[PDB]
DNA sequence: TCACTACCACAAGCTACGCGAGCGCCG
RNA sequence: CCAGCCGGCGCUCGCA
DNA sequence: GTAGCTTGTGGTAGTGA
């Protein structure tokens, strides 16, 4: 029951900190029982939200819970409820028990009221998990707030009411694997919980009473309350989460400043003001290009990694330990025993690296020194040492080095020696060494990212801003969306969420849409009308009017039935601008792109890059001890799964020998796969498979049980398996 | 250094236990902590198993290779590795005896049906109680005379003295019973009583001679002496600071050490019956233990974890177990994945790489590589110089680059369903992580962009690098092996910007439209489009005045105008081809010219070529189909590549993107919802009098809602095809591009009206879907998900079966002689009442596409010889004919009447190899037809009934289920049984129902694969049949059909004495044919891995090693693909070496 | 894609037998030394660092080609199994 | 007659449950 | 040439 | 939990030494 805090983000901390769970005791639910149990059932209401579990073999079991529900003396997930008397609203409410919920007739607050007088005669209400319309008169019962039947997790979706909620689970638990951005921007649109969340969740800091500001260092900043009193509150510089992620407070403040009870201090991790941010807002055109946008796939603007948009700090603890071996304790000094001093610069201190410096794959991080053989020095390595320098240190080099992949910069360092001031020192253990590396993953490539609705999709391409799209005005898009990713799946809320962002960069400002009873979209079209001033009234007072190629568009356009025809182009445009899609020019071309496309700000998420991001390629190297069969772990990567699933593929193919080399050379086959490698260095032809191991220690076991397993030849007679080492004596 | 042909399972003797083992473990003391060295002779000491150290021994005389089979004067150790010690086994000598649990508690107690006695409780009763019997002879009375074999109590037994017990006790049983007398006795007691006591001797019979027969006999179903796996096999290792772990099996195995060695000592110390049982229970019940944990209670790890120490069985057996491991095989050395990108520019012959990884990858082949330059001096240097990243000089990627060459890899996704699920491109180095896909490919391995991660392999042998880009090549992977259609087919992007090119517009016709005749209508309707009056468009039929005032002579001509911005390529205007006045839009030729450009043979090109209408899915299907077909592969490679870039940048341009108002609703809805509405009330208002009741209200109310969204349905689509043809919504789901049908509309319904949690059933999303409507909808896509994921386990898991009995199936042949054919009928009767039509256009192409014609045929007036291969061409001319009424069914060769007894004949299957030529010898069909088969089989659609009134619409859908139910016998909930199908109609009748009874449902999920795969299974199932006229073996028994057409075969033909093997045809489903296969290597690999076995260890089974899997997990190379003995052995020659060769020939000549 | 794969297809009966024969052939080009060629002089492959293709790129990419021409010879027993490899290493250099 | 059971039915017993991947920790 | 990473728990993804 | 494959044995009408 008990887990790793999913730091990824202060949020995604705090709904790891909000979910529950079914498996556990055993005495309570097992795990091949559950039909009937992982349904969304009625009287989950206000109580559990219906979205926030996990997409998978464990679904519905695990699953967070709703806005305001809380648990009252046992385990009874109450849900509020506003108490009323006749046709009167009561500013009272109740922690309903889900049993005394039937009991009532309870109503949405999609409801009208005069402030408490109902408004309709024929209005909605629930009995038992049952929708009956009802009179005024037998209301007794209503919702406090639409939030209430949605997790924190999922109460923080915009438009949540124009999306499915099966993409709705994708969003909202796309947003617990949410990274800490260097420059982190709330959402452009809001619902109006990220100030909450920040605030709930310790992620920012606040004023405590009102009073006024003394010191602001980098590290500290003291205050002077009102009351006489004065504090000094120390920053987390910067902390390793355990998911490896960064953790500062970044302060806001000026020196001397009168402050309000409860003001916003440093920003958290992820706050740009006291307000939850986690990403960045982007200008973004909902069109296809060549390829790069296939069906989830995006293109972006190099014009964003430019100004380090999105950026991750990422932080992995990689660990080593200095054995305590009867063979010899295994020594830590900057002594590496056999080649260069090339790789010993940044390891500036006795031993240790010296903070601040780059490190790539295969440097060492630390130096470690064990001892040669298992007990016994050796005949052929004895005499070649004499040869060159016969005086050459036994101590074995297993220092622990950049695991490939990448590596950063060391910032912080610890190290444990003999004198436990008061430490749990496991056994044998003489003494440890972790070492804090983080590099500006810089959004590459490889990475993913998605929006707060569900689409999800990895960066294809990264095009120099010179000729991707942009506008009748010079600024350029950032990102550009595959818009078939779109009518698939159902949710209209992002591109609402595009429309919006789009008045709101013209209009410079942000908003905050409740859940199902946040804007409309006439209200939007409004300011749409508005923010066409600011675009082209701004352009017409510039000293121009329109493009030739505005008005090739604006034919195809009126063709097309977005435009109504017959009207000069500065009212078209508005019409069409209002559409919520504008002329965008090639910028490769400069021809603009026939037919309006429409864009916007669009608030997106960088995913995590587990250390299954960094990739895993591998040669040669581990295998298992009882199975043969190839792993990794540290630093050799470990082989891929190939399944039956994929034999049956090559099974389908003729691939005989390709599935000839799989079972044999490349896994289980030891002289195969020995002499596999010695042909190839030499640029020969592999011998011819020998007995895998999986094979022959399958036989034993057979032999271990009564099962006598005996191999045969053509006339039935028998073959030996065991190259020789199944004979006695 | 042959090869093995055949696996034998059988029991094993007491001295062979003896044999495998080395040396006798008498003592539990694994390791003494102070020395990590084995304790004694325990579990653990190295004689017992092996050098604890590499070609090294224990104090040190010999230490390497030159001596690597000689052992120690001293201290006796040969040596090669390590492995010997995993290798060797041992043997614990018991004191009394115990017994296998895996034949006593195996449903049919293989012990107790055998030895007549209570076949179950009796068992339990004395094994692990208390219960004696007499060996030879006893002369003396207890009231009756000496029980020769009957049984006694210690105390009716000690009275005596002044015999042996438990597992003791049936050890002189079984030893005592002479086989053959007793199978005198029951032949005889089988065919004369009636069946009740019959049919015990009967069943109680196969055990018997199965002992026989394979001659290994019996006595050693009790154990005395143990087997002891070696010890690097169950682990010993050192975790951490000090912690240990170490294989359960090692807790047991010292379970059972100290009561047998603990019961040494009890009988040789005193013996007071009581406590000597009490341990003969605790000795036993350890026994079963370490073999079989769970079957009998479970033993604990002492309190930490109350986990079942994993047993044998466990081991073995199981969705882990240890055929699981080896059936499925499980990690490679030269691996790798990382995420996936687009890669437009990539031709379907490469695929981009990350450099970073391939380094790691090619390493062997870089490191040569480098010492083949100046770069690196030796090996050892090269690899140093590698093992930083800051320490690579540019050079090295060169040399990388080098290595590379043409030389090619796999690429797998996710679910390998099929095998497309993985192919060979050319790696085109480059920067960075992510790694670039061709998009066209993302149907094939069902996969989007949305953060899909998938595997990669490297092709070391150059016999296996061969292949690959051979074989496996992608580019050679075209069509679909369970479709003749093609995998290749443009997706939703390129397509998307085809179709926007190639549309034809059609605006405005306010005044006349009849050109058709005036020419004054030529002049004024000419001034008029000049004015405002008549647009481009117009719906003339003749010509519309786009017509008219364009005309282009060469091709370039008109496309010169597009640029100049006079016309725009959707336009209807009037060009001259190389020898026609056509009438068609820019769009449309500049896709014909394109054609032409991929492939010179311009000509052929636009044969196939109609552009009559925007290119859609389907037509751009039959075009690349086609074009593979006429031109060749490779060459239609070219094409893919082109109309990828096209389609492609046509999109981008095309400038088209979904807007909010893009989602626009139709006026239509009010009204509608509004008449629906209002007689909503006269059937509610009908609740109120009682015309009506509870039931009827419910399904009324059900087709009032079921014919008015099908009404709206066609409404929004109605909409877009008269008002916006071009509406990035609209126009994104007509292409093949993106959308859904019954899903946008049903989506609609869904949200509008989802049915409740059970199952017992007015906003859009464009606007506001109200709090409690969003809510309801929850729970059916809350089951939808649940759904699928029960679907995707049966899925694999079917299939795991399909593979379990088609794996053996391969084309090993000269034509199945045996000209058995099937008949494919054409029409259907009963849909209504008794009718007869014309059955379905792809069914029928389904059921006869790429065949093998059984007889000649004339027909229309062409004459189809006889077993020549009918192309698509061909099978849609029968249509035309039948049409006429001159044909009504099909002689076609099949699989299911070959007559190749393990394998079919390249006649009875057909076509569709991945190449439309006729199936190359030695082709997997069993795999092949397995994953066709189980890569659609996941998805698992909807499933529902669907019924209308007066509009009258009835919807019909049905799951997996019945697929289960129909390739395992079953007895189906409500359907035809086919137990009693066979019986009435017989086997060619069966086949038949099956078959077309399995097809209906992918026919209702818009998935088309050919009928051939189906056939394959199925004559799987019929494999087997039973007996009623016995010859060599008496009669109730069944066994293998063609095994029988061999006996049969003989015993009249060969040798004379016409003895008639009646038998009975015998209906098995997919898993029990799999579950019941001659060979055990298969069986053994699924279900239990306990009865598999048992049975087949009784009987010296020899495996005849024919078939995939079981020659898999042996990793002998597959009897088929390179395997075939139809080709594994050929030759290669060069004209020089030919007469060389003639010149050995030519000295012959003797002086 | 690969030149004339639909070539080379017709001029089999069967498709798994085809990999069997270059394989065994780029095999052979090896294995005796990489002269045991039949088509070098005026056209043959090619790479482009520099042209030196002409020495041991791909050897079952050379095998293609050739098989692409009518100089080989396949058959089921064309040639006594071991009397083969002893006159192969007799005329053919390379090392 | 005497008598042994013969043969239908229903409860009761074991085996599946896609493919792969990573991350912290537990003895 | 020698080691931590056996197994597993729990958690996320891709394929709707 | 869920369906389902198979065995095994006890419960309710026959029938011949
Ligand atoms: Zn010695
Ligand atoms: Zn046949």
């Amino acid at each position: 029951l008990s887990q790793f805090k999913d730091e990824t983000n202060p949020l995604s901390s705090l709904r790891h900190k909000r979910r529950i769970s079914a498996l556990g005791p055993g005495g309570l639910t097992r795990e091949r029982a559950g039909f009937d149990v992982r349904d969304v059932h009625r009287t989950h209401y206000g109580r559990i939200c219906p979205v926030e579990t996990p997409e998978g073999a464990n679904i519905g079991l695990i699953t967070s819970l709703a806005a305001y529900a809380r648990v009252d003396e046992l385990g009874f997930i109450r849900t509020p409820y506003r108490r009323v008397v006749g046709g009167v609203v009561t500013d009272e409410v109740v922690y309903m028990t889900a049993t005394e919920e039937d009991r009532y007739t309870i109503a949405q607050a999609n409801t009208p009221l005069e402030g408490n007088r109902i408004a309709a005669e024929r209005v909605v209400a629930r009995r038992k998990g049952e929708p009956v319309i009802v009179s005024p008169e037998e209301v007794e019962f209503m919702d406090v707030s639409p939030k209430q039947v949605f997790s924190v997790n999922t109460n923080l979706i915009p438009f949540l009411e124009h999306d499915d909620a099966n993409r709705a689970l994708m969003g909202s638990n796309m947003q617990t694997q949410a990274v800490p951005l260097i420059r982190a921007q709330a959402p452009v649109v809001m619902t109006g919980l990220e100030e909450r969340v920040v605030r709930d969740s310790l992620a920012a800091l606040y004023a405590e009473e009102d009073g006024e500001v003394a010191k602001v260092d980098g590290n500290r900043i003291v205050v002077r309350y009102e009351d006489g009193r004065l504090v000094e509150y120390p920053l987390r510089r910067f902390y390793r989460s355990n998911q490896g992620t960064a953790l500062d407070q970044r302060p806001r403040v000026v020196v001397g400043q009168r402050v309000r009870k409860g003001d916003l201090l440093a920003d958290g991790p992820a706050s740009e003001n006291g307000f939850l941010a986690l990403g960045q807002n982007v200008l973004v055109a909902i069109m296809p290009f060549d390829g790069y946008n296939f069906e989830d796939a995006i293109v972006i603007s190099e014009e964003l990694l430019k100004r380090d948009f999105y950026t991750s700090i990422h932080i992995e603890r990689y660990e080593i330990e200095a054995r305590d071996t009867k063979l010899g304790p295994e020594r830590i000094t900057r002594d590496i025993p056999h080649l260069s001093e090339a790789a010993l610069r940044d390891l500036d201190e006795e031993g240790v690296v010296r903070i601040g410096a780059e490190v790539k794959p295969g440097d060492i991080l630390v130096g470690r020194t064990s001892f040669k053989g298992e007990s016994e020095p050796t005949p052929e390595e004895r005499l070649l040492r004499s040869i060159f320098g016969e005086k050459a240190r036994d101590v074995k080099d297993t220092s622990l080095r950049v695991p490939p992949g990448e590596g950063g910069i060391v910032v912080r360092t610890v190290r444990l020696r003999r004198g436990d001031p008061g430490v749990e020192l496991k056994p044998g253990v003489r003494e440890v060494v972790r070492v804090y590396v983080a590099q500006k993953r810089k959004l590459q490539v490889g990475d993913k990212l998605a929006n707060r609705h569900g689409n999800k999709g990895v960066v294809a391409k990264i095009l120099p801003v010179e000729d991707m799209p942009h506008l009748p005005d010079g600024t350029p898009v950032d990102v550009i969306l595959n818009p078939l990713g779109v009518p698939s799946r159902m949710n209209l809320g992002q591109i609402l969420e595009t429309h919006l962002g789009l008045a709101g960069y013209f209009l410079g400002q942000r908003y905050i849409s409740p859940i199902f009873d946040g804007a409309k979209e006439p209200e939007i079209k409004e300011l749409l009308a508005q923010a066409f001033e600011v675009y082209f009234g701004k352009r017409k007072g510039e000293g121009f009017g329109v493009d030739k190629r505005e008005v090739e568009v604006l034919r195809r356009a009126e063709k097309l039935g977005l435009v109504t025809p017959g009207k000069t182009p500065e009212e078209q445009l508005k019409e069409l601008f209002l559409q919520g899609k504008v002329v965008l020019y090639d910028g490769r071309t400069g021809e603009p792109i026939e037919g309006p496309i429409v864009v916007g700000q669009m608030f997106i998420m960088k995913l995590y890059h587990m250390v299954e991001d960094k990739m895993h390629a591998r040669s040669t190297g581990p295998y298992s001890l009882i199975t043969q069969q190839p792993l990794g772990g540290k630093a050799q990567f470990g082989g891929q799964r190939f399944g039956e699933m994929e034999v049956w593929a090559l099974e389908a193919y003729g691939a005989a020998h390709t599935l000839q080399e799989m079972l044999t050379l490349k896994s289980d086959d030891i002289e195969g796969r020995n002499a596999a490698y010695e042909a190839i260095i030499k640029g020969e032809d592999v011998p011819e498979p020998s007995v895998p191991e999986s094979f022959r220690v399958l036989v034993k076991e057979l032999q271990a049980l009564a099962l006598d397993v005996q191999t045969l030849d053509e006339k039935d007679n028998p073959v030996d398996i065991f190259e020789g080492l199944a004979s006695k004596r | 250094k042959k090869e093995v042909r055949k696996v034998r399972i059988a029991l094993a003797s007491p001295e062979k236990i003896r044999s495998w083992s080395y040396g006798e473990v008498e003592k539990p003391e694994t390791i003494n902590y102070r020395t990590l060295k084995p304790e004694r002779d325990g579990l653990f000491d190295e004689r017992i198993f092996g050098p604890i150290k590499d070609y090294e021994c224990a104090c040190g005389k010999y230490k390497r290779q030159r001596f690597e089979g000689k052992v120690c004067e001293r201290c006796g150790v040969e040596v090669t590795k390590s492995i010997v010690r995993r290798y060797r086994m041992g043997h614990i000598e018991l004191a009394t005896p115990a017994a296998h649990i895996w034949f006593v508690k195996d449903v049919p107690s293989k012990i107790g049906t055998l030895l007549d006695l209570s076949a179950t409780e009796l068992e339990q009763v004395l094994y692990f109680s208390k219960y004696i019997v007499l060996d030879p002879k006893g002369a003396i009375l207890n009231g009756v005379p000496v029980e020769k074999r009957q049984l006694l109590t210690d105390e009716e037994y000690r009275e005596l003295r002044y015999a042996r017990m438990g597992a003791e006790a049936i050890q002189q049983l079984l030893k005592e019973l002479d086989l053959e007398a007793l199978e005198k006795e029951l032949l005889e007691e089988m065919k004369h009583p009636s069946r009740a006591r019959r049919a015990k001797a009967r069943k109680r019979l196969e055990v018997v001679r199965a002992f026989l027969d394979s001659g290994n006999r019996p006595e050693w179903m009790i154990l005395e002496a143990v087997p002891v796996l070696p010890p690097d096999l169950r682990p010993m290792v050192q975790v951490d600071g000090g912690r240990f772990a170490t294989s359960d099996l090692n807790d047991l195995y010292r379970r059972l050490i100290n009561r047998n060695n603990r019961l040494k000592k009890l009988l040789a110390q005193g013996a007071p019956e009581i406590i000597i049982r009490n341990e003969k229970r605790m000795l036993q019940e350890a026994v079963d233990a370490l073999l079989d944990n769970g079957r009998r209670g479970a033993p604990v790890t002492n309190p930490g974890s109350d986990r079942p120490l994993r047993s044998l069985t466990d081991i073995l057996s199981g969705k882990q177990g240890r055929f699981r491991q080896n059936l499925l095989g499980k990690r490679v050395d030269y691996s790798g994945r990382s995420v996936i990108v687009v890669g437009p520019q990539l031709k379907l012959h490469q695929c981009g790489l990350p450099k970073r990884m391939a380094l790691e990858l090619f390493k062997p082949f870089l490191l040569k590589k480098m010492e083949e330059k100046g770069i690196a001096p030796n090996v050892k240097a090269a690899r140093r110089m590698l093992e930083r990243q800051r320490d690579i000089k540019d050079e090295v990627w060169d040399a990388l680059e080098e290595v590379i060459h043409g030389k090619v890899v796999l690429l797998n996704r996710a679910p390998t369903l099929h095998r497309l699920g993985i192919q060979a491109f050319q790696p085109v180095l480059v920067e960075g992580q992510s790694i670039q896909l061709h998009p066209l490919v993302c149907e094939a391995f069902n996969a989007d962009f949305d953060g899909d991660q998938m595997a990669v392999h490297v092709p070391l042998s150059s016999f296996a690098q061969a292949e690959a880009r051979i074989q496996m090549l992608s580019a050679h992977n075209l069509l679909s092996p369970a479709s003749g259609e093609p995998l290749a087919k443009p997706s939703r992007d390129i397509i998307l910007g085809l179709y926007y090119i190639t549309q034809v517009r059609k605006e405005k016709k306010g005044a006349g439209l009849e050109f058709a005749t005036p020419e004054e209508a030529l002049a004024a309707h000419e001034r008029g489009e000049v004015a405002l009056n008549a647009p481009i468009k117009v719906a003339g039929r003749e010509t519309s005045v786009g017509r008219l005032k364009y005309v282009f002579a060469n091709p370039d001509e008109a496309l010169l105008a597009v640029a100049h911005g006079i016309v725009d390529l959707q336009d209807v205007v009037t060009v001259r081809y190389m020898g026609k006045r056509l009438e068609t839009s820019p769009g449309r030729i500049l896709f014909a010219r394109i054609v032409a450009e991929a492939v010179e043979d311009e000509k052929v090109a636009w044969e196939l070529i109609q552009l009559d209408v925007p290119q859609e899915k389907n037509s751009l299907k039959d075009l690349v189909y086609q074009a593979f077909l006429r031109l060749g592969m490779e060459k239609t490679a070219r094409l893919l590549d082109a109309l990828k870039y096209y389609g492609f940048t046509f999109s981008t341009t095309s400038g088209i993107t979904i807007g909010i108002d893009d989602a626009v609703i139709p006026e239509e809805k009010k009204q509608y919802l509004e008449e629906a509405d209002r007689k909503l009330l006269q059937i509610e208002q009908a609740y109120e009098m009682g015309f009506l009741t509870d039931r009827e209200r419910y399904d009324q109310i059900l087709q009032l809602w079921t014919e008015t969204t099908e009404k709206v349905t066609q409404a929004v689509f109605k909409n877009f095809e008269e008002n916006y043809p071009f509406n990035p919504l609209y126009v994104m789901a007509q292409s093949g591009a993106r959308g859904n049908p019954q899903q946008i509309r049903q989506l609609c319904g869904l949200r509008g009206l989802m049915q409740k949690p059970s199952g017992e059933t007015r906003s859009s999303f464009r606007e506001g879907l109200t709090v409690l409507e969003y809510f309801i909808s929850s729970h059916g896509a809350r089951k939808g998900g649940a759904d699928t994921a029960l679907r995707t386990a049966d899925s694999g898991y079917l299939t795991r079966k399909l593979v379990d009995v088609t794996h053996e199936i391969v084309v090993r042949e000269a034509d199945c002689g045996t000209t058995n054919y099937i008949s494919v009928p054409l029409f259907q009767p009963d849909e209504v009442t008794r009718s007869l039509r014309l059955r379905k256009r792809a069914d029928i192409e389904a059921g006869l596409y790429g065949r093998v014609l059984a007889r000649e045929v004339e027909v229309l007036g062409v004459r189809l010889e006889e077993g020549r291969y009918l192309s698509m061409d061909d099978v849609h001319l029968l249509i035309k004919a039948a049409e006429a009424g001159e044909i009504q069914e099909v002689p076609v060769r099949s699989p299911l009447t070959c007559q190749t007894r393990y394998g079919v004949c390249q006649k009875c299957y057909g076509y569709d190899l991945s190449m439309a030529r006729p199936v190359s010898i030695g082709e997997a069909v069993g795999i092949v037809a397995a994953q066709s088969i189980g890569e659609p089989g996941t998805q698992l659609t909807m499933r529902t009934f669907h019924t209308g009134g007066v509009a009258g619409a009835a919807d019909i859908t049905q799951g997996l289920p019945r697929v289960i139910e129909l390739f395992e016998a079953r007895r189906p909930k409500a359907a035809i049984d086919p137990h009693q199908l066979l019986e009435a109609k017989g086997p060619e009748a069966v086949e038949r129902y099956l078959v077309e009874e399995i097809q209906k449902v992918y026919r209702a999920q818009g998935v088309k694969l050919h009928d051939k795969h189906i056939e394959i299974v199925v004559r799987q199932m019929m494999k087997y049949v039973e007996v009623t006229d016995p010859g060599d073996s008496r009669l109730l028994e069944g066994q293998v059909l063609e095994k029988w057409d061999v006996e049969a075969l003989n015993e009249r033909l060969i040798a004379e004495g016409k003895t008639p093997v009646a038998w009975k045809p015998l209906l098995m489903g997919v898993t029990k044919s799999a579950l019941s296969t001659k060979s055990w290597l298969s069986a053994a690999s699924f279900q239990n891995t306990t009865h598999v076995l048992t049975e087949a260890a009784i009987a010296g089974k020899k495996d005849e090693l024919i078939g995939l899997k079981e020659n898999v997990i042996l990793g002998r190379l597959i009897p088929a693909g390179t395997g075939s003995d139809f080709v594994r052995f050929t030759q290669v020659v060069d004209q020089k070496t030919l007469k060389a060769i003639e010149e050995a020939r030519k000295e012959a000549v003797e002086a | 894609a690969e030149p004339g794969i639909d070539k080379l297809f017709g001029m089999v009966d069967s498709k798994y037998r085809l990999t069997v024969v270059v394989a065994k052939r780029a095999q052979q080009l090896l294995r005796h030394g990489f002269k045991n060629t039949v088509l070098e002089p005026e056209e043959r492959p090619k790479m482009q660092t520099l042209e030196g293709l002409f020495d041991d790129p791909n050897a079952v990419t050379w095998a293609m080609k050739e098989l692409l021409t009518g100089r080989l010879v396949f058959g089921e027993n064309l040639v006594p199994e071991d009397r083969l490899q002893k006159e192969m290493e007799r005329l053919y250099p390379v090392e």
